[PDB]
């Protein structure tokens, strides 16, 4: 059943189609008549399933394109490593991590760009970076530029290998359709190899390289005097000097005396006091345990050898008296349509990225990362934005599947049909939830504003006035803080210092982590988050469920996935397509993520980050004003945007001037998007008619007829420039402020 | 809905066909006690007429609101209490 | 909301009776086909295969049950009253039968002006004779009514008229048999508790409520070993 | 495996709606049928009296515990007056709705068919006179309920956990 | 709509109670003992409800665990019956 | 070490798992379990010399599960006792 099936030389390698711009489409291949052709060409390029109708070619194209993206990522990684090997102060930073600002980008002297080369320290001039690569390299045990250069060369070699593999598997030996549909074998191989073996290999690297080097670095040994990584493998005496249990070899492993390895495979919470990061011995036991768990999990599904579970039978077995046929029919959908798989994977990847952001600020895994405030803020905001984008894409491509690949014949009385049959109730109840949340949270904010303006602060929803405490979150914090005594007795400390119990970790006169109190303002802000998230879900789910039909337009599935309207009739049918629902969900996702990152920035600056002096007295960056000033909209406007933007607007003439320039440019681009968002196509078409007359009067009219952008293109351009402007504004603001005060 | 078979359309039963049912309507005539009904029909029956109810509601609301507004004690309303501190001078000495 | 018009369908009489072993009851005696109150299909001894024997056992069970119900309430009330505060000659049930041997006699609620009986043989003979007479009236008719059913005569014995509606009648019959079987079980419990511990039910419950692990029936496990 | 709970509304697949445990259930159906709103054979005045009593009684608490005068010595009176004013405003709303909806000649609009196909007399609530009587009853009952709640809370002590 | 939509068994209650009390009671000073003790240790219950337990109490964790286990056992028991007779395996 | 308790536990776990594999007391390549855990017969194109149908795949699977169970038991007993 499961076997390798390929075709020899399916597509001939030639440059002939490179001279046919629209070869992939049967309508675009005829050439252009209007300027719409160019946009259609660049818009339909990578939409493979609209060109052909057979799954084999689509699957082969997807495989090769994924090879290409892998090659691009390898080029990017090689570039980062090389630019850190040649244009950085990584060694000087290694000597003095707490005073040297990381820097890996250097600008040329041309038009006054000199001012951007700041005094980051270590006898170096360059742009301060916030990607956190220095901390990752230090945790990996890298102590020289030669190792980084070797890694860059290896990355380039891997990029070449990925390019060759993509060419090979498209133009020379293309797998057949039966090869791609081996989902059981794919899950077995990926889940066991890619995850378990990769985690086991990283655990091996940590145990054999990173533990001794970082142990010596934390002790105080100068980086130039530390022996090279292979000297701990060729001479086990050194590694036994650092961790004495290595002197026993692998005998405790095979005799099940695993407690002998307890000095480098620990289970201890908290952070390293010297570096303010997680202990690397815990990271060793945990990448090892993850490897074991994934390797066990990967031997589950049935393949050529009889044993194992079959996913089709499992899906067909779980059904009950409330859901008719249950999960029947999903296997064919998920082995027949790429779009359903894309939707599921995008949703999971976005949620996982958001989880990564939370867990990474709460438990800083790298040395000297917690006390580098700019890196923490940058990483959190970046991966949060990425997760939001991915979760919106999930809904987009799920709606694409519903419009194109849905087949009512296969889905008679399963979960999909019954979901499509009670959609009005779902949307109605979710509408009520959105309205209820919006009122009882934002109205609380407006009530606070009005009470404060009227001179009645005793009638507000504040800690000193009427209180709204988050009792459930407080109880969860207290429970998690007392785990190392009752429910996880083998732990030394709690999972993170953010729980109520614990102490303060300070590295170089700066607070790394600290217990985070939760009060009325935190109650308000999490319920704001809940409001925005349920509203975004409402928009996207309404788009997905009503993608095929409604009461307004019974035959919406005939018009396609991406169409502007169905005319001015029935009162007006603008934006009835699932594409426009994604178009609005993008705006609401932007709103939600902006509120989330603002909450994170203000709360951290006000209650966690700060400078500590003798006698253990803590002074925070904004002096704990979040609890009192964040309960009002005026409080936000005055004490966050007005107060914290002083750095970006005063950065002219310093090394931070680029941040102010991009601050202004982003406000500009965001404003510029409104002219595409607020207007329509007919006005611009008529104006273009007049301009075309002007060009015609001088015999210089173009052969390709100019046309106004289509309706869908107008919406897409508006939303793209809008998102770019807003996100770049926040980027410049955050980076300027946190580089100045961090 | 004739209901004999999968037929759900019947011109004879158009209320069944259009689904014009009373989901929870209950027509049991005995709910309350006789003397309760006597008392309530005697007293609450005055407001049955609707135009008179409108006039009474408007006049009573206006009278109540005016009386409460014009006779509220200073210790309850701050606007009637008035200022109690010395006034603050303006920026350029303008009062 | 619909009009159900379900007239008479009682789950305690048909072929789908709950039965005493639940799912494990399986095969049930042929003669125990239901049709009588409290028919859980438990005749593993085969002592009611003859219909006459079955009827005699039914009547005897019902009368033992009623006697046990009365005895249970009578054994439990005076102790709770003493807990409330009313003074009695003997609180426990298994010692109050010898209060008339005390020269102070027997007193209702401890009040000397009530009963205060000192005579013994006369009152025992009187109660024996009158109760034998009422037993005869039960068996072979009498002034308060004519015997209709051996177990359920009725007539003047339901002055409140709750035995009118047959469905509520059957529900009341099964409720009576269930509470009576519980009462007989509690009588066996009271007798055994009097035998083994020599203490009244109220302090037995207090002891079980005080360190239940230490204070239970297992504390008297070794008190009867021979030798 | 063929047993299913969810069913089309009254067995007609082509009428918008489902018949679920939430919608149809002996406890839920009995409770909804025994509420005064669905007692179609009872005079609208008494139904309005009960509804007004319940609503006026429930309204007193929120206005007294939370309000501008909640920390003063006249909190109960202020809250009771606010609840009575809200009852008056809702009575005005009911009156104008009844005027705008029903005329003196229309027979009735309530469905006259039960779920089981039985034919019954349509409710007199959906009429001009019926709505007028219901509104008068609601006004009187709401005022009575507000007064009763005020009396219980403050005229007599009657200690309460929050009061 | 079937009146007995939740096909009435009413013996699943006893089986669920037994099958949740047997595992919970097993460990030392763990399980239903805590819930029973806190049910007894109400406080100044001589008249009515003593003010609710504070956040810093084990009562919340113990009660949550106990009722979650009981509900899981009851649901799995109800699915065990009525699903064995309808087929499904 | 050969007579040690850990060695005995590991060899017993592996032997019992292999015994339950070869004789129809556990699922294997040629004997599929249903939703009711019934062990119906399944035909695989794997040739073995064992007349009962026990293959090398079954040997590897049963040995792996036995090593897993034995390690778990040994660690649990060491932690408790
Ligand atoms: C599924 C397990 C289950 C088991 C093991 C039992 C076991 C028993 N039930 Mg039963 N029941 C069970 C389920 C149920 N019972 C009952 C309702 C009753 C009743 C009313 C009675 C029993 C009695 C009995 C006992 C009869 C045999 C005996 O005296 O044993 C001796 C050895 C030990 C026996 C202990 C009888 C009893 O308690 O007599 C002492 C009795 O009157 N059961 C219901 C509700 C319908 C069940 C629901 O699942
Ligand atoms: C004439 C006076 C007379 C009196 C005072 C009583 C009073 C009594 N009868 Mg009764 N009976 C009497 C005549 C008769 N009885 C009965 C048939 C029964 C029965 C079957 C039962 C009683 C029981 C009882 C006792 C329980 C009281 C009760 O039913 O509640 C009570 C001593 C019940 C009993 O003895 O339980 C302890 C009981 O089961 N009587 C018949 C035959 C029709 C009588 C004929 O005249
Ligand atoms: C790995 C993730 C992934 C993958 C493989 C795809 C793949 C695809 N997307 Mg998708 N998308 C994703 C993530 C992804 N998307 C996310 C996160 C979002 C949220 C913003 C979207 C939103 C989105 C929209 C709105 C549309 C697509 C469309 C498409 C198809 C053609 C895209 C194109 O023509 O490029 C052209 C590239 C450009 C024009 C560059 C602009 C910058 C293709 C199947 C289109 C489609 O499916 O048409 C039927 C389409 O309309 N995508
Ligand atoms: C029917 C049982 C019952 C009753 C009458 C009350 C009654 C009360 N509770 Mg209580 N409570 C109960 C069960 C009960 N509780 C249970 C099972 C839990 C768990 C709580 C948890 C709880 C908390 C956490 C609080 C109350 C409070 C209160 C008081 C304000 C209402 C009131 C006296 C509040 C109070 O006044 O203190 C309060 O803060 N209760
Ligand atoms: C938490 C307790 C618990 C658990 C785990 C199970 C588990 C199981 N029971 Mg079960 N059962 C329970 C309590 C429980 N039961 C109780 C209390 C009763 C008495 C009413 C029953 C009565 C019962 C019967 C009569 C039958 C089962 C059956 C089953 C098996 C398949 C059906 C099922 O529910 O899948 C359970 C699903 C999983 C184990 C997968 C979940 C993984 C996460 C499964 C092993 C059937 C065999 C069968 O015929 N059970
Ligand atoms: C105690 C349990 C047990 C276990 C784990 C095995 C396991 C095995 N037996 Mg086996 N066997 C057993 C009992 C067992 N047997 C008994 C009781 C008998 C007597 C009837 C046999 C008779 C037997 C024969 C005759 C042969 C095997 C063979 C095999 C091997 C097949 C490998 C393969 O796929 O060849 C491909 C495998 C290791 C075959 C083999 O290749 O052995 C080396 C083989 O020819 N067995
Ligand atoms: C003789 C049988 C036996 C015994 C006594 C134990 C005993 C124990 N096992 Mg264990 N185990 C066994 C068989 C046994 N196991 C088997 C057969 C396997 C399958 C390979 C496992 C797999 C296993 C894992 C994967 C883990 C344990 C853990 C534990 C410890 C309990 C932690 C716990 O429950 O927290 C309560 C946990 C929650 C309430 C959640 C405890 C010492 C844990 C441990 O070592 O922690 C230190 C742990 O992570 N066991
Ligand atoms: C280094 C990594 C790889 C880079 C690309 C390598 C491409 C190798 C050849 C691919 C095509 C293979 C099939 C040949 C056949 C093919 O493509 O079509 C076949 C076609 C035949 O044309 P003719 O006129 O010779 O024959 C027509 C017939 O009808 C009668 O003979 O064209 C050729 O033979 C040209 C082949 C080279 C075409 C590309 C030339 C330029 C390539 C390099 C561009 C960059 C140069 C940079 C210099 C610094
Ligand atoms: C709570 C509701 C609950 O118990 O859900 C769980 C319930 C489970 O139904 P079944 O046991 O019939 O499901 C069997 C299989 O479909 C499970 O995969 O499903 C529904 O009620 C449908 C979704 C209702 C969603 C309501 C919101
Ligand atoms: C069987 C049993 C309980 C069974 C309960 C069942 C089936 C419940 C079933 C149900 O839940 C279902 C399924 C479904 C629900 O819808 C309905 C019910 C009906 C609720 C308890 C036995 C319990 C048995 C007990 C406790 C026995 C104790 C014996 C002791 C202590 C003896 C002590 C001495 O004999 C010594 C040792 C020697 C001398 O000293 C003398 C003394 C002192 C007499
Ligand atoms: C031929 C022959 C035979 C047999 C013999 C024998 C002796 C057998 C045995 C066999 C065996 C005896 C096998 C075994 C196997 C085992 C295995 C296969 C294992 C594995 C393991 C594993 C897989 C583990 C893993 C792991 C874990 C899970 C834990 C942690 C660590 C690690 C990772 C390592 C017969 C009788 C038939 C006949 C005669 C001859």
């Amino acid at each position: 059943e499961v076997k390798i099936m390929v075709e020899k030389d399916p597509v001939k390698t030639s440059f002939e189609k490179w001279a046919k711009p629209g070869h992939f489409s049967r309508t675009l291949a005829k050439g252009p008549n209007t300027t719409t052709w160019i946009w259609n060409l660049h818009a339909d390029a990578h939409d493979f399933d609209s060109h052909t109708n057979d799954l084999e070619e689509i699957s082969r194209k997807v495989f090769s394109a994924h090879f290409g993206q892998l090659a691009v990522i390898f080029i990017w990684l090689s570039g980062m490593y090389f630019h850190g090997a040649r244009f950085s102060n990584y060694e000087a930073w290694l000597s003095d991590p707490t005073h040297i600002k990381p820097s890996a980008q250097v600008v040329w002297p041309i038009v006054g760009q000199k001012i951007l080369n700041g005094d980051v320290g270590g006898g170096f001039q360059g742009i301060q970076i916030t990607s956190g690569f220095f901390q990752l390299w230090r945790a990996s045990g890298i102590t020289s530029e030669l190792q980084l250069y070797t890694t860059a060369i290896g990355g380039l070699i891997f990029a070449a290998l990925m390019l060759f593999a993509g060419w090979f598997h498209y133009h020379k030996a293309a797998p057949k359709l039966a090869w791609f549909q081996n989902v059981e074998s794919m899950l077995n191989h990926h889940l066991a190899g890619l995850l378990g073996l990769g985690s086991l290999a990283w655990a091996g690297h940590q145990v054999h390289v990173s533990l001794p080097i970082n142990r010596l670095l934390d002790a105080g040994v100068d980086p130039k005097e530390i022996p090279l990584p292979h000297e701990f493998i060729l001479n086990r005496d050194l590694l036994a000097q650092l961790y004495p249990s290595f002197s026993k070899g692998l005998t405790p492993f095979f005799t099940l005396n695993w407690s002998e390895y307890s000095d480098f495979l620990t289970f201890r919470g908290g952070l390293n006091p010297v570096t303010g990061g997680l202990w690397l011995t815990d990271t060793a036991h945990h990448h090892l345990a993850i490897a074991v768990l994934f390797l066990v999990a990967g031997h589950m599904y049935r393949t050529n050898f009889g044993i194992g579970h079959s996913m089709k039978e499992i899906l067909e077995a779980h059904k009950g008296p409330f859901t008719g046929e249950g999960h029947k029919g999903l296997y064919e959908i998920l082995t027949t349509s790429w779009h359903a798989q894309l939707a599921i994977n995008l949703a999971m990847l976005g949620s996982l990225t958001i989880i990564v952001a939370h867990h990474m600020y709460a438990m800083p895994p790298y040395p000297y990362l917690a006390t580098d405030y700019a890196t923490q803020l940058s990483l959190f905001t970046h991966h949060m934005w990425i997760g939001g984008f991915l979760v919106v894409g999930a809904a987009a491509h799920a709606a694409i599947f519903m419009v194109r690949d849905y087949d009512p014949t296969t889905q008679y009385n399963n979960l999909l049909d019954r979901v499509l049959r009670h959609r009005d109730a779902i949307i109605s109840h979710l509408n009520w939830v959105c309205i209820f949340l919006g009122f009882h949270s934002f109205g609380l904010y407006i009530h606070n504003d009005t009470m404060s303006a009227l001179g009645r602060p005793q009638d507000m929803f504040s800690d000193t006035a009427i209180q709204l405490q988050p009792v459930f979150a407080q109880w969860i914090q207290n429970t998690h803080a007392l785990a190392p005594s009752l429910t996880a007795p083998n732990a030394t400390a709690s999972t993170s210092l953010t729980w109520g119990g614990g102490d303060l970790v300070a590295v170089g006169g700066k607070v790394a982590l600290l217990p985070i109190p939760l009060g009325t303002a935190d109650f308000l802000v999490h319920h704001i988050h809940a409001f925005t998230i349920h509203v975004t879900v409402l928009i996207l789910l309404k788009g997905v469920l009503f993608a095929r039909s409604s009461r307004l337009i019974p035959d919406k599935a005939n018009l396609g996935f991406r169409f502007p309207c169905d005319g001015p009739g029935r009162g007006g049918t603008c934006q009835v397509s699932a594409w426009d629902h994604v178009f609005l969900g993008l705006f609401w996702m932007y709103n939600a993520i902006s509120v989330v990152i603002f909450h994170f920035s203000w709360k951290m600056q006000s209650d966690v980050w700060g400078s500590i002096s003798d006698q253990g007295v803590v002074t925070h960056i904004t002096g704990g004003n979040f609890a009192q000033s964040s309960i009002t909209i005026n409080g936000w406007l005055r004490d966050f945007l007005w107060a914290q933007a002083s750095q970006v607007i005063q950065s002219y003439g310093s090394s931070l001037s680029a941040y102010g320039l991009l601050f202004l440019g982003a406000h500009f681009v965001w404003a510029f998007s409104l002219m595409f968002l607020f207007s329509g196509r007919g006005y611009w078409q008529e104006l273009i008619e007049s301009i075309v007359w002007a060009h015609n009067k001088l015999k210089v009219a173009p052969a390709i007829q100019p046309r106004a952008l289509s309706i869908v293109q107008g919406r897409a351009v508006g939303v793209a420039h809008y998102l770019l402007g807003g996100i770049a504004t926040t980027w410049a603001f955050f980076l300027a402020r946190i580089i100045s005060v961090g | 809905k004739y209901g004999e078979k999968s037929v759900y359309f019947d011109l004879g039963e158009i209320d069944n066909t259009t689904g014009n049912w009373d989901l929870y309507g209950n027509d049991d005539p005995n709910r309350y006690n006789g003397f309760q009904n006597k008392f309530f029909e005697t007293f609450a029956g005055a407001f049955t007429k609707r135009g008179l109810l409108l006039k009474f509601l408007v006049l009573g609301g206006a009278t109540t609101i005016g009386y409460l507004g014009s006779t509220s004690s200073p210790d309850l309303l701050a606007i009637k209490n008035g200022p109690k501190q010395v006034p603050v001078m303006g920026p350029r000495g303008r009062k | 909301r619909r009009t159900v018009k379900s007239t008479s369908d009682s789950i305690w009489y048909g072929a789908d009776r709950p039965k005493y072993l639940g799912p494990f009851s399986g095969e049930t005696p042929s003669y125990l086909t239901g049709e009588f109150a409290g028919d859980y299909g438990w005749d593993t001894a085969g002592l009611s295969s003859d219909p006459e024997t079955f009827a005699r056992n039914r009547e005897l069970e019902v009368i033992h049950a009623r006697w046990a119900m009365l005895g249970a309430l009578g054994c439990l009330t005076p102790e709770l009253l003493a807990k409330s505060g009313v003074k009695f000659g003997e609180a426990v049930w298994f010692k109050a039968g010898a209060q008339i041997f005390s020269e102070g006699g027997l007193d209702y609620l401890g009040n000397p002006s009530l009963v205060h009986a000192q005579s013994i043989l006369a009152i025992w003979a009187s109660q024996v004779v009158l109760m034998g007479a009422v037993e005869g009236y039960r068996v072979a008719g009498g002034p308060l009514g004519e015997i209709t059913d051996p177990i359920y005569p009725g007539g003047s014995f339901d002055p409140l008229g709750l035995a009118d509606d047959p469905d509520t009648f059957a529900e009341l019959k099964v409720k009576e048999i269930k509470n009576g079987r519980l009462a007989m079980f509690s009588m066996f419990g009271f007798f055994v508790q009097a035998i083994v511990t020599g203490k009244g039910p109220l302090e037995n419950l207090n002891d079980h409520l005080a360190d239940p692990v230490a204070n239970n029936a297992w504390a008297y496990a070794t008190n009867f070993v021979p030798g | 495996e063929k047993y299913q709970v969810i069913e089309p509304l009254n067995g007609d697949p082509f009428i918008g709606g489902f018949e679920t445990p939430v919608t149809s259930s002996p406890l839920i159906a009995w409770y909804l049928s025994n509420l005064p709103a669905y007692r179609t054979a009872v005079a609208p005045l008494l139904r309005g009296v009960e509804i007004g009593l319940a609503h006026g009684y429930l309204l007193v608490g929120p206005f007294v515990l939370t309000g501008p005068l909640r920390n003063s010595a006249v909190r109960g009176e202020a809250g009771s007056l606010a609840a009575a004013g809200l009852v008056t405003i809702l009575t005005m709303c009911l009156t104008i709705y009844g005027i705008a909806s029903f005329k003196e000649g229309e027979p009735s609009k309530a469905p006259s068919l039960t779920l089981t196909g039985r034919q019954k007399d349509a409710d007199k609530l959906q009429t001009a006179e019926g709505w007028a009587s219901f509104t008068g009853g609601w006004f009187f009952g709401g005022l009575s309920g507000v007064a009763w709640a005020y009396i219980l809370l403050y005229v007599l002590n009657l200690p309460y956990p929050v009061k | 709509f079937n009146r007995d939509w939740l096909r009435k068994d009413l013996s699943v209650i006893g089986f669920g109670l037994i099958g949740w009390l047997a595992p919970s009671s097993l460990p030392v000073i763990n399980g239903n003992s805590l819930t029973g003790l806190f049910l007894g240790s109400i406080g100044p219950e001589l008249a009515h409800f003593p003010t609710g337990p504070a956040l810093t109490s084990p009562f919340w964790l113990w009660m949550v665990t106990w009722h979650v286990g009981l509900f899981i056992v009851l649901t799995l028991g109800q699915i065990g019956f009525k699903g064995r007779q309808d087929g499904y395996w | 070490y050969i007579g040690s308790s850990t060695n005995l536990i590991m060899v017993a776990s592996t032997t019992l798992m292999l015994f339950a594999g070869r004789f129809g007391l556990a699922p294997s390549a040629n004997r599929k379990s249903t939703a009711g855990l019934k062990l119906v017969d399944r035909d695989s194109g794997l040739q073995t010399g064992d007349p009962a149908g026990f293959t090398a795949t079954d040997t590897l699977a049963c040995g792996a599960l036995g090593h897993v169970i034995g390690v778990g038991i040994v660690l649990g007993l060491k932690a408790t006792a």
